[PDB]
This record gives structure tokens, C-alpha cells and sequence, in this order.
């Protein structure tokens, strides 16, 4: 089965950091294209970046331009997401979504709710 | 008994094939339209729904999607031979997510083929969010941005016509690479009170078939 | 708080399934390749038929 | 026996063996029944049997004479050579019709008049192909004759419209065209700042029409009998090297045809 | 609190994981390595049947293995006679987007639906000889992918609200709703004995139903992506799934595990549908490159490919005597194989 657990979650003071693991099991890791979405208190679901399935290709959103940096080992099956220089407005819940279809550019409903290839999401205060 | 069978199969063939071509002239000679996106505005002017109007004695076809789920994947596949696709975008966050939109509508594989045209509704909202007492937070590029040589300013603020070109070119950048040749993009800008967006569809349409059929003849 | 009620929804569902008679991989495999060759002489297309039995000839 | 029917046959043959592959796949394909697809098979049977009647002008010249024979194989030459010039004039209108009524074309009108141009155009190429086998032979010759079988009056009735009267539409037309293409090419190339084709493709089109045909319709204007023969083939030749590399253009580079 | 239901469950899955590795002895491969290979097997167009003006989404056959149906994006239906390649029907529709099509097993009705999310039912044998819409079934709330005749007053339709439903044609109600999927299911099968189906939707899994009593007794899970077809097993205890990852599986019911897998390293295109064929032996896939492949199942090696069509390949049918296919793809087009 597909299967993504993520951790690194928790409290930290404003100007701080935070390393965000994801792990995955159950598909080949490097034919797929991976995502990070949020979601606020009382907001809906929002894209922060992205990753390609060699590292060339990456993009942020324009809020979030030189704190965050993204990162991707096949080796292990990993993708992180490094954060730095925190402000008080990045408390949500955080996900790992992947692309539903390999070797495509395209990348369709992924900041959808009820979509099926998406982790339980670790909470993140400040 | 078998030559009779035979006689009356020819028959009915014949005649549904006269009614066939019949319904062949009419199908060939519609133009359909995709509209998905101020939407409701653009159409004055179930799971479908369908309008019929006609500009300069052509017929054109435009369908709205409704009592549909968000996960729209699977049922995008079916607009593939359509002329043309109608974006609405409020252009006044929703505009990222409204860009994420357009790079998916326009790198997918089974709509290579087809063209986009763009609305970037509510302008006059921008001209008071702008000259109202902001968009360097969500769009740090901004700030080193200047407003075209190619630009085309209306009578009566030199600070509500950039941002316009700003969104347009933010669209625009997705549109001129990674696309080959087969299809191109309109934008425009609309608001709710004009009343000339069927003269821009009609002109977008032509200006579609023809670039299609300059790309047949290697011309182009 | 709907996140309750799908959760328990889950666990019945999955205390269903769990309690299910099972058998062998080889059983299956034996019967499926028994039903296979049992009827080998009446598939028209992993051995060819004649053409004069061909409808579409 | 000299060399000229000999280079003129091999070109014949070297029409005939392309022009029959590209007829051959245009027939038996039934996708292929659109107008355009139309006026290219009218181009490629006329230069087949242009080519075939070049390849006859010598299987019945030189093994046989019998003091005949060659007025139908002039006659059928003559007719082949109009429908090519008239189908490439077809083309450039139904390119012309396409791009300026885009909304108003497509299998509605183009069936009616697609037929009517080639029932025209065959009609027109088979009366004056058959005009010269009675009446108007130079047999009787009082001094009329000009290039061998025709005469003054058919080689200037068919010398001011074969070309002249042809090319100053095909040129006109293609003016229009080219407005258009420099418009869209300047709209797109505005849009990428944030037309080598085109002209590339109207040159070698004209150009190699022109060249392949002026030196035949100045040369045959003017030229009476008393001229040395040698000047006729070698004005010729290049009329046949334009039915060599004509089908090219329209019936391989094409991308629908050239995968079947 | 979530916490503890959420450990209980991943109790309970390990459970299952267990009790699934208790039981596999064995694989296929090893018990059938002694088997003669099926050999190279070439068949070549027969009929190529014409008149469509759009796209082919769905067809199917007949009980009589003559007769077919047809359903294109124009807006039309069309009834073929294989035979002599002459039509027989052309019934016009309200709405143009159609996904499916359906043929009854007596041969007195046809079915279609799609984005209009209504299940139309069209008589045939009718007293006056002009086909007519019998009835609209609704309810539904999103787009029609698969329907099926279970006898000539049962219908079961799939939807992309995540549900698939039981309908009485006669009064025009729902009997029975069935739900547990998270995604859109496109594909659905029927038993030879019409007691149960499987349903794929777009959630890597498929789940085994019963009709009578509205409850999943069984889900299969093993692949990567959306499944798009479904097919059962001539004996009623196997079924083979095809999905976006260039993948075909073969699952049981009995050990409720995989069985088998085809994949090839040239492949890397989707699989749109998927058939066997009468005894077994032999199942046919349909790719995104234009392609249709033919395997082996108890083997796992290709023996043969159809080629033909310039655009994607939609359907795909095999007659119930088994002698012939038809596959219908994007180009306006349906060949008939032998």
C-alpha cells in the first residue's frame, strides 16, 4: 500500500527553525514529482513548493522565497523541507502530497480536499 | 427468405446514412467553447450547462460545468477537441492558486492541441486596492518591475496600469516556454460593465483557425 | 467532529475483514491452471480455426 | 537517337515513378478526401501522365516512326502541362479561401466549388490537348510552324495564359497571404519580448516557378523556325525539372501523408 | 480520541499483513515453470466499421455475438451488424458528453450516460418502431463512468461522488447505495452468476460487494495509482486490474492476495482497458500509445501486439464465443480482429 508518514512537527519561538521529514513506502520514489501543501486555522489548503524527480526543477511560492529550502534523497526515500527565519503567520498543519501519475509535467488536485495520496500532516505552532 | 433479409437492411442503412450526412452538415459547422474559471458575468453577455449565440450569422456553443467535485482529472479529458478554452480569473491567495490552474490546464498531455483565451475581470477592484493605501508580500518580484515600452495605457493612475501587466506577464511566462507551436494565448482585460467580449471571442476564434491553418502550410 | 465517526467506520470495517477463511497460494494457482487447460480446444483464438468456420472470412 | 530525347525520357521516367507512389497513396487511403488532398492528387496525375507521355515520345519515336503517332502524344503533353500550371493556381486560391472566410469553411461550401474548379480545369486542358491531333497542324505548313507540330496562333494563345495571366494572380494572392503572415509573426514575436520561414518558403515557391518558366515563354514568343533547334530542349529542361521537384513541396513535406 | 482508534486500526492492518504472509507458500511462477509456452500468435483486421463523427468513448457487445453498440461525443448511438457491416439503429441524444454504454442481455434495451449525470434507458422492440427514451433515472450528484445490466428491471451505475448505487427501472428508485471508496470509481465488472462485482476507483484499490446485502466482504490493494479497468476471471475466483502505472495484476478471491504482474521496461504509458479471453490463456490490454498487447497469465510474457490506430485506444470487447475482438479508439474508428 501507499503510505506517507511525516514528523519533525513542534513549538518553536518566532525567528527560529525547523526540519520536516517525510517518508514514503509503497512506490518507486523517483518516478514521482512531490509537494508540500498547508492549511491555516479556518482556511483551506495552500501550496508552498515543489520538487522535481531529479532536483533540477524547484519553485516557492512568493511568500516564502529564500527562508524555506526543499530538498529530496531517493537514496533513502525522504524529502524534507528546511525552514527558517519563522514568523508567526506559518501556523498550520503541514502535508506531503504526491503527483497521481509518473513521468507527467502536469500535476492535477493536489491542494484538493478528500484526495488520496496524502499523509496525516504534523503540527507546526509558533 | 435471406435476399429479402438483405433488401431491407440496405434500405434501412440508406437511410440512416442521408440522415447522417444531414446531421454531419450541421455538427461541422459549430464552433464549442469550454468556460471555466466572475463568471457568471461573461455568460449574461444539472451536471452542464449549455448556451447557444450567434455573432456576424455563426453559430457558437458554450458550456459550463456544475455539480462537479474539485478533483477534475478525469473529466477534463472529455474538452480535448473543443476550439477553445475561457479562463476567468479575478485578478484583483487565489491568484496562485489560479495560476497552478493554468500550468496544469496547459502541460497536460491530451490538450497540447488547444488554445486558452484569458479574462482578468475586476480591474476597477485593483485600481482602489492600489491607490486605496501592497502585492510585494505576496510577489517579492515586484519591486524591480517596470511598466512596458509595448504598454497601452487608458485615459485617467501610472500605478493601476503596472500590475496589470504584471499579472499578465506572470501568465505570460508559463505560456511562452515549454510550449511548442500548437497552441497560443489570448489575454485580455474585462470588466462587468463591458459589453464587447463576443467581438473578442469572435476575433480569438478566427485568429485560432487561422494560425492553424498557417501552421499546416508550414508558413508560419 | 466527523473525524470520530469515520475512524470507527474504519476499525468495523477493518475487524470485518480481518475474520476471513484463507487458503494457499498453490491451491489457487493448481485450480487456475486446471480451469485453463480443461478448456484449451474451444478458445477460437489461441488455436486458429479453420476458415470456412470463420464468420468474418 | 541524340541525346536530348534520351535526357528528356529519363526525366519523363523519373517524373512518372515518384508521381505514381504519391497517387497510389492518396488513392487507396480513405481518411485522405479533403479538398486540399484533392487538388494535390490533380497535380500528381497530371504530371504522371505528363510523365508517361514524355516516356512514349520516345518508345514510339525512335524504335518506330511510321511517319506518325506524335500528334496525339504532343497533343496529350500539351494538356498535361496545362493541368499542372491550373492546379498549382487552384492551390493558391483554396490557400487564398481558407485563410481569409476561417469561420465559413469547413465541408459547407469547399465541396461545391472544389468540383466545379476541377471539372473546369480538366475540361479547359483536355479541349486545347485535343485541339491540335484535327484542324490546326502545321502539316500543311505556310511557314507557320513554331516549336514542330503547333502553330503561331496556338503557341501564342497558349503562350500568353499558360504562364502570363497566371503568375500575375498567383502573385497578387500570395501578396495577400504574406500580409497576413507578417501580422501574426509580429503579434507572436510581441508576445515573447515579455518570419525566416515564411519568406524562405514564398521564395523558393515563386522563384523556382519562375526560373523554370520564363525561359520557355520568352523563348517561344519570339523564336520562329528559322532558329537552331539546340535552343528549344535547352529551354525546356527546366520546365521538367520544376515536375521533378514540384510534388515535393506540397505531397512530402507534408505530415499527414508522408506517415501513411 | 483519535489516537487510540488510529493505533487500533494500525493494529488491526498489521494483523491482516500477517495473516496474509501465513499463507503464501508459494508463487505462480514456480508452479508453472513446466508449462509449454502459448507461442507467437498473429490476427489481422477484418472489418473496419465507419460513420462516426467524433470520438469513441464506450462499446459493447451482445448475447448473440452479431450485434454491437457504439457511443460517441457527437451525440449519437449506433447498433452495427457486424456481419455485413450495415447499421441498424441511430438514436439522437439530449446530451453530448457520453462515458459509457450499455447492451441488456435479452436484447431489448440500451443504456448511456455521462456529465449530464442522468441513466438513460432506450426500448427497442417497441409496437410502434421508432426507438424512444423508456426512462431517466437520477440522483446521482456527479458524472456517470460505468453501467451494467444485471436482468431486464436491475441496473448498476458507478458515479464519481465516490458511490455506485442499485436501481429498480420500474418504479425508478434506488434499492441499494454502496460506499467506502475516497475516489472516483470508473471501472466496475460483473460475476458469470450475478451474485457479486468489483469496483476500481481512483484510490489504488479495488473491493469485492454483494448485491443482496450492500456490504464489502474483501479490499485489494498492491498497486501505484488510478485503476481504469476491471475485468473478472472466466471461472468467477480471479480478476486483473489495469492502472497508470503500466501495470497489469492479476488478484484472487480465495487467498486475498496478488497473484502475478505484467510490465515491461519499454512501457510507460497508461493502460485504458483490459479482457480476457474465453478459456483464459490470453489477456488483452489497451495502452496510451496507440497500442493494444496481448500476455500470457499464467506466464507473464507478451506474445503478440495489434497495431492499426492513429489515436488513443478507449474500448475493448471480446465476444462471448470468443471469436472475435473490438476495440474502438479516438480516431472515429472500430476494427473487428480475428
Amino acid at each position: 500500500q501507499v503510505q506517507l508518514q511525516e514528523s519533525g512537527g513542534g513549538l518553536v519561538q518566532p525567528g527560529g527553525s525547523l526540519r520536516l521529514s517525510c517518508a514514503a513506502s509503497g512506490f518507486t520514489f523517483s518516478n514521482y514529482k512531490m509537494n508540500w501543501v498547508r492549511q491555516a486555522p479556518g482556511k483551506g489548503l495552500e501550496w508552498v513548493s515543489d520538487i522535481s524527480q531529479s532536483g533540477a526543477s524547484i519553485s516557492y511560492t512568493g511568500s516564502v522565497k529564500g527562508r524555506f529550502t526543499i530538498s529530496r534523497d531517493n537514496a533513502k526515500n525522504t524529502l524534507y523541507l528546511q525552514m527558517n527565519s519563522l514568523k508567526p503567520e506559518d501556523t498550520a498543519v503541514y502535508y506531503c502530497a504526491r503527483c497521481p501519475a509518473p513521468f507527467t509535467r502536469d500535476c492535477f488536485d493536489v491542494t484538493s480536499t478528500t484526495y488520496a495520496y496524502r499523509g496525516q500532516g504534523t503540527q507546526v505552532t509558533v | 427468405d435471406q435476399r429479402n433479409e438483405e433488401k431491407a437492411q440496405r434500405e434501412a442503412n440508406k437511410k440512416i446514412e442521408k440522415q447522417l450526412q444531414k446531421d454531419k452538415q450541421v455538427y461541422r459547422a459549430t464552433h464549442r467553447l469550454l468556460l471555466l474559471g466572475g463568471k457568471n458575468t461573461i455568460v449574461k453577455q444539472s451536471g452542464i450547462f449549455e448556451t447557444k449565440f450567434q455573432v456576424d450569422k455563426v453559430n457558437f456553443h458554450m458550456f459550463d460545468v456544475g455539480a462537479q467535485r474539485d478533483e477534475r482529472r478525469k473529466w477534463i479529458q472529455c474538452f480535448n477537441d473543443v476550439t477553445a478554452i475561457i479562463f476567468v480569473v479575478a485578478s484583483s491567495n487565489r491568484l496562485q492558486a489560479a495560476l497552478k490552474l493554468f500550468d496544469s490546464i496547459w502541460n497536460n498531455k491530451w490538450l497540447r492541441d488547444t488554445s486558452v483565451i484569458l479574462f482578468l475581470n475586476k480591474q476597477d477592484l485593483l485600481a482602489e486596492k492600489v491607490l486605496a493605501g501592497k502585492i510585494e508580500d505576496y510577489f517579492p518580484e515586484f519591486a524591480r518591475y517596470t511598466t512596458p515600452e509595448d504598454a497601452t495605457p487608458e485615459p485617467g493612475d501610472p500605478r493601476v496600469t503596472r500590475a496589470k501587466y504584471f499579472i499578465r506577464d506572470e501568465f505570460l511566462r508559463i505560456s511562452t516556454a515549454s510550449g511548442d507551436g500548437r497552441h497560443y494565448c489570448y489575454p485580455h482585460f474585462t470588466c462587468a460593465v463591458d459589453t464587447e467580449n463576443i467581438r473578442r471571442v469572435f476575433n480569438d476564434c478566427r485568429d485560432i483557425i487561422q494560425r492553424m491553418h498557417l501552421r499546416q502550410y508550414e508558413l508560419l | 467532529t466527523a473525524s470520530i465517526a469515520q475512524a470507527r467506520k474504519l476499525v468495523e470495517q477493518l475487524k470485518m475483514e480481518a475474520n476471513i477463511d484463507r487458503i494457499k497460494v498453490s491451491k489457487a494457482a493448481a485450480d487456475l491452471m486446471a480451469y485453463c487447460e480443461a478448456h484449451a480446444k474451444e478458445d477460437p483464438l489461441l488455436t486458429p480455426v479453420p476458415a470456412s468456420e470463420n464468420p468474418f472470412r | 537517337v541524340n541525346p536530348w530525347d534520351i535526357v528528356l525520357c529519363t526525366s519523363g521516367t523519373l517524373i512518372s515513378c515518384e508521381n505514381a507512389i504519391v497517387v497510389l497513396i492518396i488513392f487507396h487511403n480513405p481518411s485522405l478526401r479533403a479538398p486540399m488532398f484533392l487538388l494535390i492528387g490533380s497535380l500528381a496525375l497530371a504530371d504522371l501522365l505528363a510523365g508517361i507521355g514524355l516516356i512514349t515520345n520516345f518508345v514510339f519515336a525512335y524504335l518506330l516512326q511510321s511517319e506518325a503517332t506524335k500528334l496525339v502524344t504532343i497533343g496529350l503533353i500539351v494538356a498535361s502541362f496545362s493541368a499542372s500550371v491550373c492546379s498549382l493556381l487552384a492551390i493558391t486560391v483554396d490557400r487564398y479561401l481558407s485563410l481569409y472566410y476561417a469561420l465559413t469553411y469547413h465541408s459547407e461550401r469547399t465541396v461545391t466549388f472544389t468540383y466545379v474548379m476541377l471539372v473546369m480545369l480538366w475540361g479547359t486542358s483536355i479541349c486545347l490537348g485535343l485541339l491540335p491531333v484535327m484542324g490546326w497542324n502545321c502539316l500543311r505548313d505556310e511557314s507557320t510552324c513554331s516549336v514542330v507540330r503547333p502553330l503561331t496562333k496556338n503557341n501564342a494563345a497558349i503562350l500568353s495564359v499558360s504562364f502570363l495571366f497566371m503568375f500575375a494572380l498567383m502573385l497578387q494572392l500570395y501578396i495577400q497571404i504574406c500580409k497576413i503572415v507578417m501580422r501574426h509573426a509580429h503579434q507572436i514575436a510581441l508576445q515573447h519580448h515579455f518570419t525566416r520561414k515564411g519568406v524562405s518558403t514564398l521564395a523558393i515557391i515563386l522563384g523556382t516557378f519562375a526560373a523554370c518558366w520564363m525561359p520557355f515563354t520568352l523563348y517561344s514568343l519570339i523564336a520562329d523556325y528559322t532558329y537552331p533547334s539546340i535552343y528549344t530542349y535547352a529551354t525546356l529542361l527546366p520546365a521538367t525539372y520544376n515536375s521533378i521537384i514540384n510534388p515535393v513541396i506540397y505531397a512530402f513535406r507534408n505530415q499527414e501523408i508522408q506517415k501513411a | 480520541e483519535l489516537d487510540q482508534l488510529r493505533q487500533e486500526a494500525e493494529q488491526l492492518k498489521n494483523q491482516i499483513r500477517d495473516a496474509r504472509k501465513a499463507c503464501a507458500d508459494a508463487t505462480l511462477s514456480q508452479i508453472t515453470n513446466n508449462i509449454d509456452p502459448v507461442g507467437r500468435i498473429q490476427m489481422r483486421t477484418r472489418r473496419t466499421l465507419r460513420g462516426h463523427l467524433a470520438k469513441i468513448y464506450a462499446m459493447h457487445w451482445g448475447t448473440d455475438s452479431r450485434l454491437l453498440v457504439s457511443a460517441s461525443q457527437d451525440g449519437k448511438l449506433i447498433i452495427w451488424d457486424s456481419y455485413t457491416t450495415n447499421k441498424v439503429h441511430a438514436i439522437p441524444l439530449r446530451s453530448s458528453w457520453v462515458m459509457t454504454c450499455a447492451y441488456a442481455p435479452s436484447g431489448n434495451y440500451v443504456a448511456c450516460g455521462g456529465l449530464d449525470n442522468i441513466c438513460s434507458i432506450y426500448n427497442l422492440k417497441t409496437r410502434e418502431g421508432n426507438v424512444r427514451v423508456s426512462r431517466e433515472l437520477a440522483g446521482h450528484t456527479g458524472y456517470l463512468s460505468c453501467c451494467r445490466f444485471l436482468d431486464d428491471n436491475q441496473i448498476v451505475t458507478s458515479s464519481g461522488d465516490t458511490t455506485c448505487a442499485l436501481w429498480d427501472i420500474e418504479t425508478g428508485q434506488q434499492t441499494t447505495t454502496f460506499t467506502g471508496h475516497t475516489g472516483d470509481v470508473m471501472s466496475l465488472s460483473l460475476a458469470p452468476d450475478t451474485r457479486l462485482f468489483v469496483s476500481g476507483a481512483c484510490d489504488a484499490s479495488a473491493k469485492l460487494w454483494d448485491v443482496r446485502e450492500g456490504m464489502c466482504r474483501q479490499t485489494f490493494t498492491g498497486h501505484e495509482s488510478d485503476i481504469n479497468a476491471i475485468c473478472f476471471f472466466p471461472n468467477g475466483n480471479a480478476f486483473a486490474t489495469g492502472s497508470d502505472d503500466a501495470t497489469c495484476r492479476l488478484f484472487d478471491l480465495r487467498a486475498d492476495q496478488e497473484l502475478m504482474t505484467y510490465s515491461h521496461d519499454n512501457i510507460i504509458c497508461g493502460i485504458t482497458s483490459v479482457s480476457f479471453s474465453k478459456s483464459g490463456r490470453l489477456l488483452l490490454a489497451g495502452y496510451d500509445d496507440f497500442n493494444c498487447n496481448v500476455w500470457d497469465a499464467l506466464k507473464a510474457d507478451r506474445a503478440g501486439v495489434l497495431a492499426g490506430h492513429d489515436n488513443r485506444v478507449s474500448c475493448l470487447g471480446v465476444t462471448d464465443d470468443g471469436m472475435a475482438v473490438a476495440t474502438g479508439s479516438w480516431d472515429s474508428f472500430l476494427k473487428i480482429w480475428n
